RNA sequence: AAUCGAGAG
DNA sequence: CGATAAGCAGATCTCTCGATTGCGTAT
């Protein structure tokens, strides 16, 4: 389940790029909280990985 | 990876309930540390998140085509005013609380939507373990790949920090004990690894080793130092073979320089 | 490696030597002749190559052995060449031997007398004789009579010089072999070739002998004898040559000459006393490798034939037509035939030749065939990295390792590693079952090997190998309850079974980041058994260690499978033990970035807790039931306010996080510091800056990155000194569960507020921009000289900045000038809008936070996301120009705006302009590009050095020296301390301040009974009086009354022995300051300290200098960096690039008179006077008219002290000469005032064709001289050739210098660099030069005038300065190692191939490189190698020498 | 026969003995070095592990390495260093005879 | 000791070792002008007698082989008039730990 | 098994 | 003999994937 991104340049539509698309919109906190994620680690939520926050076969 | 270059493994699922969590009420579902940036320099990352919130706030979508603002009218100042007009703050602070303590967070946590792709390096192609399995032919050592279940390589330097160390039963263990380990058998009397062989026995007889170059035949030599072949040459010679522990690509090592005409003789320890 | 199944051989050492073809004969168990493997229907064809005599070969019992293809280890077979072959490796020895003897007397072109000198002066060498082989060329001073009287009293010299070493003990029957003996025999085996090689005729018998010539290999020809050749031979009494009459030849020549054969082809006493041969250097019968080795590949259905396979019936198709074909010669000889047919199969039957033997030289050598994809040879599948050694046995794939991508976990101790569940089931260790293990090996057994943790295996007494993989649990639980059964076996009564138990919590690991710069990238981990995932966890200090990060990188993780591995992991290879690194004793583990920004947070006033957090954070960082505390219950502190409500602080938190884990009847730290964060930062009269610590209590300044993290003289890195490594890792493994669970609690954020500026920060900002419109503009005028404020439009300059656009110095003098202005306003840019122009400010404003704290980044950063990204710069210059002078389409030509050059204005925050970002990304492009080139460049220098440095270590008397005995260093450093230990040993304010700590960790009580206390202190007091009476003089002037302590007692045996830098040191602290510590028991812990901080005999320097030398240099007019480095430790050019010597002034000379000296050293060509030469052919025979015209005298007489005279001298005695030399030259290529007038006169007379000659001795301004050709010659240009000459034709040079520059004095002393090195020249210039204090950068020239010695000091100065200008501090100890290896034979050899000839392992170099050159060399010599270089022993399965491996070890048995 | 055998083992012996460092003037470091610390703890543990004595109390211990170094600490493990010298000579320390750190 | 102002002829240069046991040694005025011993990076060599050089010899358990060699030809060996065989004592100041001593042996 | 191409740190 | 101008030689971390691998011929 992809998304068309909020912030898109003017040529994301002239290349049709909404046919395929790359990612998802994620809520995203510039946050130093939980200290698994300090060299350039990331964090994601259980409970929107059960939602099938990025899931791909 | 954000569409930033922001690239980073995920490091653990983070349950919701020790999520922080805002005044809204909402839990992000990425966490980034905020010194991924200072260094990194990524402030289109910063002014994505700024406009993708007042975007999904406001139902709008915003372009971030390079070279439409300027220094007299900022992205900063434009998205803000944008968040202002929305309930939420200028700079898109959230006021948010510790999922495991509860309180508030000594500061107002930075926000927003930003844009999220997920990339094809997965894990499960990435970890492999080996104990035992196949080996190479001519080497016996581990075969090569992770698709084939073969052992990972201990170079040249590997074998030097091995060395550095003063580490010597870990070099040992690694390049030996566990690589291509052998118990050999090497004639005492001429020292060469690979001229010898088992004896076929006779009927309740046991075979014994016996050294090809160091023995005679029977018929050129005119009941304990005669042994046979499977052709049936007899033999009566040298039985003064021991056993040592050497790897396995010195025996192919000694096989490529008989190849060559050379010879070694390896001089045992106890005679 | 089973533990259980000991062997008592062992491999002393290998002997080289030629397999003849008598025992190939003898041994083999088959002989190959058919060239087909296999028959139809898939089975092996006897007599083939895949005969049962040389194994098993797919389900076919072997018939030499009788066993299966598990239990067949292969046997040898040959096939009979017809002719013998050149052996491809021997090649180039035999006809050396070929072209060097006398086809008539078959001895050498050589006098006998002299062959038997050589002889001599070998078996000399061959033991402990290296002198008398030189005391043996006396012997000529004291015809056939009188040679044999020389021969025979060199005989009995040399006889009676071996008894006597032999007697005395100065050699052993076995001879004495070294590094140097091995220089000297090869030098006079080389130099022995070479006099062989310089003869044309025999001096005993005088008849010449055709000559050889080469077309390569499988070829020889001897050209016919010369008319004037057998002129002489007939008054002293193309041709292709066989194999065998060749071999004949040698034969022949070997059996004359055996007496000095036998002490050139072997470098030790020949004690076989077995004869040199000849067909040694032939092959006559190839030897096929077992079936075993030789099998056939079968990738599903594609099954090819073994390449060495095909290779071999290659041979053996040529064989049997060779040999088929000889026996049609036999027709023709009984039976009377024409000499046609005959003429026919004897072309055929050398066609047969030649094709076997290039059959033989393309089955060893694919290079040696000819032809014009191929087959590797026996040599192609060893040679290089590729090969065998490097692939094979330097280098192994392992059983019990694993690999997997890491992830970080701060609730993971410091030492330990986070091991997935899915590795936990796979890996395993063999346990014996005893009476104290049955407990949890049971349990194990019955877990089995899926529930951990478990057990796969059961290894029975008797070899068996029991797997639990495919039971159920009664049947594990059955073989559970009969693990420990007493043994019925007699043989296997002394073993017990074996369980392959999974690991678990108690087992220790080895884990590896590729690449292994150092031994800090290999540490050992306990393992900590984790339920979820499926990577590696890891505490993020190592990540410093480890050069690691969490996106992406992938590391290996090694299980050791016996209690040796295991104990060394845990103790030597652990990674609480490498909290320093040996490169300079720097710390190497510590928090990074979110805890760092956290403790500036938590240890801030502004920071109070309650009853409850304070509690709260102490027992999340603690917890003492996991062995934390060393109490058993916490103990706090009171509050730091009383009323009105008890508060506490964070500096309270730290100081009984201390409390907790240092241990108690032990004093606290006293430390005086300082962090990163000034005290203007906190406002005013802060004292932050200034971090204290007293008995153990935080009481000012902040935790930075400067205390925890790879910083010296921090609270981690002190209490590492006084609480031992365990303490520091407990006290970084709570400060991380602290500042984690503080930073959960009150999170840290950065955003968009932390980025602005003020409405004042941004005006000052544009008002110190807007100043930086013209300086573009001002520093063209400058550069063009033009007057300043011309506008920017002006015709001058813009002709001006073409001229300097089309030349590249002037553009980059332009560049520089112009980068140095627009980075002063940059510097002003940013010290006025930061940190005064930022709206949100420290602490709160984040960014700015992290980036002054050390968390991440830095004031660069800050400054250009900020204020200004600055100018842009490509290497060292701005931005590439196009050919229009344009540096973008946007610019106009030769604009002179600092836009224009690459220097933006913009910022991160605001966003950069179209023409800024294309600039930026120039510039990020070439960061890319240059990173690559950096790594790749990296590794070469780092291999080359550990490859010879590696067998070097310290030996139990303290001196350093290679694994072959050769002593390298006295002293490692000249004071036998270690690097990782030496950090404390100055630092004395902070060593009397713990005094009653270190006290307590020292205990000097326990450690008297087995001491000298005063024989050392005496002697030492000695010699410090003695110096302090004569530490006024020359060096050279002083005397050796009284040598350094450590030069006769043994610092770690007697207290007191110390370094005279150490000693006085102490003593001058001592003086300095007085101070209730005793200053008698201060300086004994000091004493004792010293005594402690020494390196361990059996310690790797020669690895760990090798890798501090290589490691930091991936961190990188005269040659700078990696490239010097080459140049210095690679390749010991005495082709130095830039040579140059430093030299030192007197203190009464002026700098008007050190410019005179240097223009007056410095060269001048005569190019560099002339202004033009003016040519004015005619052909009115044909003449030219050569003028010359000068810079005024004015100006060059000023400029280069060049005078009328001078020039006039050598434009009359060299370039005259040269042009006409040239001009008669350019033909042959063609041809396929009485004073001037007598100057005149002698220039005509002495010169070819010269007519006309006048120089203006008035004024010093032309030289007008004619110059006549023939009428046959051809049109010459006569200005490129003159210009040539003009330039080639010096005027006044010193040799090997070009320039003396005068540059500005440094640190005081005053210096004079040329671009040159002449030593001599310069050793006249008394007046102006101090020639004592001479040092130069050659280390070459310095070696050929000066010595060893200066040459090894300059070759550590050399080394050390490029690392100064890189800011990397690499302790001199490793740099003095590597000199002295590099100077050990008393020459500058380098860390290469052609430098490590003369080393005593041959294991070592076949590894390293040339494996095919270093094994002829090997096996002619007969070298008999020890096993003892760490090479070897990896080649043989021995283990090694270093470390672990210095000494044995040996039971006490009770009862005899 | 034998008597080439009786030879080379007089040689072999006395070789060894003139090898040897007599105890009254050893010149190396009274203190264990820590390689021969970690290889007395990984032999020692072995020794165990292959059912050998034990002369320390266990504490219901099961790590043969953790029982090593509880010889070592009480001073109970019967092993002998042999540290060579570079010619070949060498010297005999006791495990009790030198002092750890 | 012989000097020679410009050049030694080969001619010349075949006696200087021809009579033993003598020693004769050769120089120019030029390239001496300077004494090199004088030169601060160039350390103390102090020539080793025969008694003290055993001693150096089993204290450390060595060959003469084995320890660092100068060249005969080095200019401090012919300064200091080397024979073969006899080692030299180097005071090498050190940056570190000051004034250790270093043997080399010429060879 | 090589060779080519794509990647990761 | 010897001093260059010239010729020839061997060098210049680890890991994961996929795709292809040889053409003419005489019987
Ligand atoms: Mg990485
Ligand atoms: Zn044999
Ligand atoms: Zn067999
Ligand atoms: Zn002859």
């Amino acid at each position: 389940t992809g998304q068309t991104p909020i912030v898109k340049a003017n040529l994301y539509d002239d290349y049709g790029m909404d046919n395929f698309p790359n990612g998802f919109n994620a809520v995203v906190a510039v946050i130093s909280y939980t200290g698994y994620d300090m060299d350039d680690a990331m964090i994601i939520n259980k409970s929107a990985d059960e939602r099938g926050f990025g899931y791909g076969t | 990876s954000s569409r930033h270059g922001q690239k980073g493994v995920c490091s653990r699922k983070w349950p919701t309930i020790d999520m922080p969590f805002s005044e809204t009420g909402i839990q992000p579902d990425i966490i980034i540390n905020p010194h991924a940036f200072p260094s990194r320099m990524t402030i289109g990352m910063f002014v994505e998140s700024l406009a993708g919130k007042a975007g999904a706030l406001h139902g709008i979508a915003q372009d971030s085509t390079p070279w439409i603002f300027n220094e007299d009218d900022t992205p900063a100042d434009y998205f803000g005013e944008q968040l202002a007009k929305a309930g939420y703050n200028y700079h898109g602070n959230e006021p948010m609380y510790s999922g495991a303590t509860g309180e508030e967070l000594r500061a107002d946590i930075y926000v927003g939507v930003v844009y999220y792709q997920r990339l094809r390096h997965m894990v499960n192609d990435k970890f492999q373990v080996r104990s035992t399995g196949p080996v190479n032919s001519l080497t016996m050592q581990p075969v090569k790949g992770r698709k084939r279940h073969g052992g990972i390589r201990v170079g040249e330097m590997e074998r030097d920090a091995l060395i550095g160390h003063g580490t010597s039963f870990l070099l040992q263990d690694r390049l030996l004990n566990s690589s291509d380990y052998t118990q050999a058998s090497v004639c005492r009397e001429c020292g060469s690894i690979l001229t010898t062989q088992q004896s076929v026995p006779r009927i309740g007889s046991i075979s014994t080793v016996c050294c090809r170059r160091c023995s005679m035949r029977f018929e050129d030599a005119k009941d304990s130092q005669i042994w046979e072949d499977g052709q049936g040459n007899k033999f009566v010679g040298g039985n003064e073979t021991t056993t040592v522990a050497i790897p396995f690509v010195l025996k192919y090592l000694d096989s490529e320089l008989s190849a060559m005409g050379i010879r070694l003789r390896y001089n045992v320890e106890p005679k | 490696m089973d533990i259980s199944k000991p062997v008592g051989s062992e491999i002393t050492s290998v002997d080289f030597g030629i397999l003849t073809a008598k025992e190939i004969r003898n041994l083999s168990a088959k002989q190959i002749t058919n060239p087909t493997v296999l028959d139809n229907l898939g089975h092996p064809v006897s007599g083939g190559l895949y005969d049962l005599a040389l194994g098993a070969f797919l389900r076919n019992l072997c018939s030499t052995c009788g066993l299966d293809e598990k239990f067949c280890p292969g046997h040898q077979g040959h096939i009979e060449l017809p002719v013998p072959c050149y052996n491809p490796l021997f090649f180039n020895q035999l006809y050396i031997y070929l072209r060097a003897s006398c086809l008539f007397c078959h001895h050498f072109r050589l006098k006998s007398v002299e062959v038997h000198r050589y002889a001599c002066k070998l078996r000399l060498l061959q033991y402990g004789l290296i002198d008398e082989s030189y005391k043996l060329d006396e012997i000529t001073l004291g015809s056939s009579t009188l040679l044999n009287e020389l021969k025979s009293k060199r005989s009995e010299y040399v006889d009676m010089a071996i008894a006597k070493a032999l007697s005395d003990g100065r050699t052993t029957e076995r001879g004495s072999f070294t590094a140097t003996v091995n220089d000297e025999r090869k030098k006079l085996v080389h130099e022995f070739h070479k006099k062989l090689l310089s003869r044309g005729k025999c001096d005993n018998c005088g008849m010449f002998s055709p000559k050889f010539r080469k077309d390569g290999f499988t070829k020889i020809f001897e050209t016919a004898l010369n008319e004037k050749q057998i002129t002489n031979n007939r008054v002293k009494g193309s041709t292709y040559i066989l194999s065998t009459e060749v071999k004949n030849i040698l034969d022949t020549v070997f059996r004359k000459e055996q007496c000095v054969l036998q002490y050139v082809f072997h470098s030790r006493p020949n004690l076989s006393r077995k004869l040199v041969k000849a067909d040694s250097f032939f092959m006559d019968v190839l030897v096929v490798p077992p079936t075993r080795f030789r099998l056939p590949s079968k990738l599903g259905e594609e099954v090819h034939e073994n390449s060495q396979n095909q290779l071999l019936s290659k041979v053996l198709t040529t064989s049997l037509l060779i040999r088929d074909l000889n026996d049609d010669l036999s027709k023709l000889q009984k039976d009377k035939v024409s000499l046609e047919d005959r003429r026919v199969i004897f072309s055929r039957l050398m066609n047969a030749f030649v094709t076997i033997q290039n059959d033989v030289n393309a089955f060893i050598d694919s290079t040696k065939a000819q032809g014009r994809v191929p087959i590797p040879g026996v040599k192609q599948a060893l040679e290089k990295k590729e090969g065998l050694f490097r692939k094979h046995m330097m280098g192994k794939r392992v059983n019990y390792a694993a690999r997997s991508v890491i992830s970080p976990d701060p609730n993971i101790e410091t030492n330990e590693i986070g091991v997935p569940p899915v590795f936990a089931v796979k890996l395993t260790y063999p346990e014996p079952v005893t009476a104290y293990n049955i407990a949890e090996l049971r349990q194990a057994v019955i877990n089995g090997p899926d529930k951990w943790p478990g057990a796969t295996q059961i290894q029975n007494e008797d070899g068996s190998l029991v797997s639990l993989i495919g039971m159920s649990v009664e049947q594990r639980k059955a073989l559970a309850n009969q693990l420990l059964t007493p043994s019925s076996n007699v043989s296997t009564h002394t073993l017990n079974k074996k369980v392959y138990r999974h690991i678990k919590n108690r087992d220790v690991v080895l884990m590896n980041r590729q690449p292994t710069l150092h031994k800090a990238s290999m540490m050992g981990h306990k393992v900590r058994v984790l339920p979820n995932e499926k990577t590696l966890r890891l505490h993020y200090a190592n990540t410093g260690a480890y050069n690691a990060d969490f996106d992406g990188d992938e590391m290996n993780m090694h299980f050791p499978q016996n209690e040796n591995a295991r104990a060394e992991a845990l103790n030597l290879a652990n990674t609480d033990s490498q909290y320093l690194t040996p490169t300079s004793g720097s710390p190497v583990r510590g928090l990074i970035q979110d805890h760092i920004s956290a403790g500036v947070w938590l240890t801030s006033k502004d920071s109070f807790f309650t009853r409850e957090q304070y509690q709260q954070y102490i027992y999340g960082c603690i917890r003492p039931e996991d062995g934390h505390t060393t109490r058993s219950k916490i103990v706090t502190l009171p509050p730091t306010i009383f009323k009105p409500y008890p508060l506490w602080t964070g500096k309270q938190i730290i100081t009984t996080v201390l409390l907790n884990v240092t241990p108690p009847d032990m004093p606290g730290i006293n430390l005086i510091s300082k962090n990163k964060i000034k005290n203007e930062y906190w406002g005013k009269g802060s004292l932050e800056n200034e971090v204290l610590f007293k008995d153990g209590a935080l009481l000012c300044g902040i935790l930075d990155k400067s205390q925890y993290g790879a910083s010296k003289y921090g609270i981690v890195h002190s209490l590492h000194e006084v609480y031992g490594p365990e303490v520091a890792a407990k006290v970084l493994s709570v400060l991380g569960r602290l500042f984690t669970n503080y930073i959960t609690a009150t999170a840290f954020t950065c955003g968009m507020d932390d980025l602005r500026l003020t409405a004042e920060g941004n005006k000052w900002r544009t008002d110190i921009l807007k100043t930086s419109v013209d300086t573009g503009r001002e520093a063209a005028a400058e550069v063009t000289n033009l007057d300043k404020d011309t506008p920017a439009d002006d015709p001058e300059l813009l002709k001006r900045l073409q001229e300097i656009l089309r030349d590249n110095n002037k553009s980059g003098i332009l560049d520089a000038v112009t980068s140095s202005k627009v980075n002063a306003i940059t510097s002003q840019v940013v010290s006025k809008c930061v940190p005064d122009g930022t709206m949100k400010k420290f602490p709160c404003n984040s960014m700015q936070a992290m980036a002054l704290s050390g968390a991440k980044g830095s004031n660069v950063n800050v400054s250009q996301i900020m204020c200004l990204l600055g100018q842009q710069a490509l290497e060292g210059r701005r931005v590439p120009v196009m050919v229009s002078g344009k540096t973008l389409p946007s610019f106009k030509p030769y604009e002179t705006d600092a836009m224009a050059g690459g220097y933006v204005k913009g910022r991160f925050y605001s966003g950069i302009k179209p023409q800024e970002y294309y600039f930026h990304c120039m510039a990020g492009r070439e960061g890319l590009i240059d990173t690559a080139v950096k790594t790749s460049r990296s590794g070469y220098l780092q291999r080359c050095l550990t490859k010879q440095l590696e067998g070097v270590h310290v030996s139990y008397d303290n001196s350093i020296r290679d694994a072959d005995g050769t002593l390298v260093q006295f002293m490692y450093g000249g004071d036998a301390i270690d690097i990782t230990k030496e950090s404390h040993m100055t630092q004395f304010e902070f060593c009397l301040d713990n005094y009653y700590a270190l006290l307590k960790k020292y205990n000097p009580s326990a450690l008297i009974e087995h001491l000298d206390v005063e024989s050392a202190l005496k002697y030492s007091k000695k010699t410090l009086k003695y110096r302090k009476k004569h530490s006024k003089e020359p060096h050279y002037k002083q005397s050796v009354k009284y040598d350094p302590v450590l030069a006769k007692y043994n610092p770690a045996k007697y207290l007191g022995s110390v370094s005279e830098n150490f000693q006085d040191k102490l003593e001058s602290f001592l003086d300095k300051n007085s101070k209730g510590v005793n200053e008698k028991k201060f300086r004994a812990l000091m004493q004792l300290k010293y005594m402690r901080s020494l390196i361990n005999p059996g310690e790797a320097v020669g690895i760990i200098a090798s890798q501090s030398v290589g490691e930091p240099s991936t961190q990188m007019n005269v040659t700078l960096g990696i490239p010097r480095l080459r140049e210095i430790v690679m390749t010991a050019s005495a082709a130095i690039k830039t040579p140059q010597m430093t030299l030192p002034i007197w203190n009464d000379v002026s700098d008007e008179q050190a410019d005179t000296f240097c223009k007056s050293i410095s060269k001048v060509l005569l190019s560099e006077v002339i202004d033009k030469v003016i040519v004015t052919e005619t052909t009115g025979a044909r003449s030219y008219v050569i003028h010359m015209r000068f810079f005024d005298n004015n100006e060059y007489s000023e400029e280069y002290d060049v005078s009328k005279e001078e020039l006039q001298n050598v434009i009359s005695n060299q370039f005259i000469h040269l042009l006409e030399a040239a001009i008669v030259k350019e033909i042959k290529k063609q041809k396929r005032n009485k004073v001037q007038r007598d100057r005149q006169s002698a220039i005509i007379s002495h010169h070819r064709f010269i007519t006309k000659y006048n120089f203006d001795d008035e004024s010093g301004k032309w030289c007008e001289f004619k110059l006549e050709l023939a009428a046959d010659t051809e049109k010459l240009l006569m200005v490129n050739i003159v210009e040539e000459i003009c330039r080639k034709s010096i005027i006044r040079q010193i040799p090997h210098i070009d320039r003396c520059v005068h540059p500005e004095p440094e640190n005081g002393k005053r210096v004079l660099v040329t671009e040159g090195v002449n030593f001599q020249a310069m050793w006249d210039q008394e007046a102006f030069i101090d020639v004592d204090g001479i040092t130069s950068n050659d280390v070459a020239a310095v070696l050929k005038t000066y010595g060893v010695e200066a040459a090894r000091n300059t070759i550590v100065n050399e080394i050390n300065n490029v690392f100064s200008r890189y800011a990397i501090s690499v302790s001199f100890r490793h740099l003095d190692l590597i000199a002295d290896m590099m100077t050990r034979q008393g020459t500058y050899l380098a860390f290469n191939r052609q430098g490590m000839e003369t080393s005593t392992s041959s294991f070592m170099k076949m590894s390293y490189e040339t494996t095919c050159q270093f094994l002829t060399k090997a096996v002619l010599d007969n070298e008999r190698e020890q096993l003892d270089s760490p090479s070897a022993r990896i080649v043989v399965g021995k283990l090694n020498n270093v470390g672990t491996g210095s000494f044995d070890v040996l039971a006490k048995v009770p009862n005899a | 026969g034998p008597e080439d055998f009786q030879q080379h083992e007089q040689i072999r012996r006395k070789t060894l003995k003139e090898k040897a460092i007599p105890k009254d003037q050893r010149a190396t470091t009274p203190y264990m070095t820590k390689y021969e610390r970690a290889r007395i703890l990984g032999t020692r543990a072995l020794q165990i592990s292959m059912n050998a004595p034990v002369f320390v109390d266990l504490e219901g211990e099961t790590d043969p390495l953790r029982i090593a170094m509880k010889e070592l600490a009480e001073k109970k493990i019967p092993l002998v260093i042999r540290r060579y010298l570079p010619d070949g000579s060498f010297e005999d320390w006791s495990v009790e005879e030198l002092i750890v750190d | 000791i012989f000097v020679y102002q410009n050049n030694i002829t080969p001619s010349a240069m075949k006696l200087v070792p021809s009579i033993p046991p003598a020693t004769i040694e050769t120089f120019n005025e030029a390239a001496l002008v300077v004494n090199i011993t004088h030169h601060e990076l160039v350390p103390k060599h102090i020539r080793l007698s025969s008694d003290e050089k055993r001693e150096l010899l089993k204290r450390y358990r060595l060959k003469e082989s084995q320890l660092p060699r100068i060249q005969r030809a080095d200019p401090v060996a012919l300064y200091l008039g080397l024979k073969r065989g006899e080692v030299v004592k180097i005071i090498r100041k050190s940056e570190t730990s000051g004034r250790y001593a270093s043997y080399r042996i010429c060879m």
